[PDB]
């Protein structure tokens, strides 16, 4: 073979498990957020 | 006295062996420090690799890249397999009397 096709298919190996990491991170941030907002919203119900 | 012994041992090292590491360092490139593949190393002369490279093609199967270049003899040689087919690897050089 040649070692340029595995060479250039690596760096998008790496991309794949790149994306992977984002789209997890900034999913479980939103379910934080809706929580944060929540519990923000069970409080300024109680007190009124 | 042992800083002119060290340089000529070392300038003697690094005299017989800056091409053929150079020509294993490019074969791979990037290879040496990914998890995903393991590299062997080894050294061919001209009439060494055919039976090499039938002997590896048994033991790894078409799942294997082998690729070599030529320093100012024969040629070290690079195959590139995946991590746990490291073992069959090296069993087709040890078999074939091919030292790493």
């Amino acid at each position: 073979g040649l070692i340029k096709s595995l060479a250039e298919k690596e760096k998008q190996l790496l991309e794949r498990l790149e994306a992977a990491k984002k789209e997890a991170e900034e999913r479980v941030k939103r379910a934080e957020a809706e929580a944060k907002a929540l519990l923000e919203e069970a409080e300024a119900k109680a007190k009124a | 006295t042992r800083q002119k012994q060290e340089l000529e041992e070392e300038l003697a090292l690094a005299q017989a062996y800056l091409e053929p590491l150079e020509r294993l360092a490019a074969l791979a490139h990037g290879l040496d420090k990914s998890p995903f593949l393991r590299v062997i190393p080894f050294l061919l002369t001209e009439k060494e690799l055919p039976l090499v490279e039938e002997a590896l093609r048994k033991a790894l199967e078409d799942r294997y890249l082998l690729a070599h270049e030529a320093y100012a003899g024969g040629v070290p040689a690079l195959v590139v397999v995946h991590r746990k087919e490291v073992d069959q690897a090296k069993a087709a050089l040890s078999r074939a009397g091919v030292a790493e």
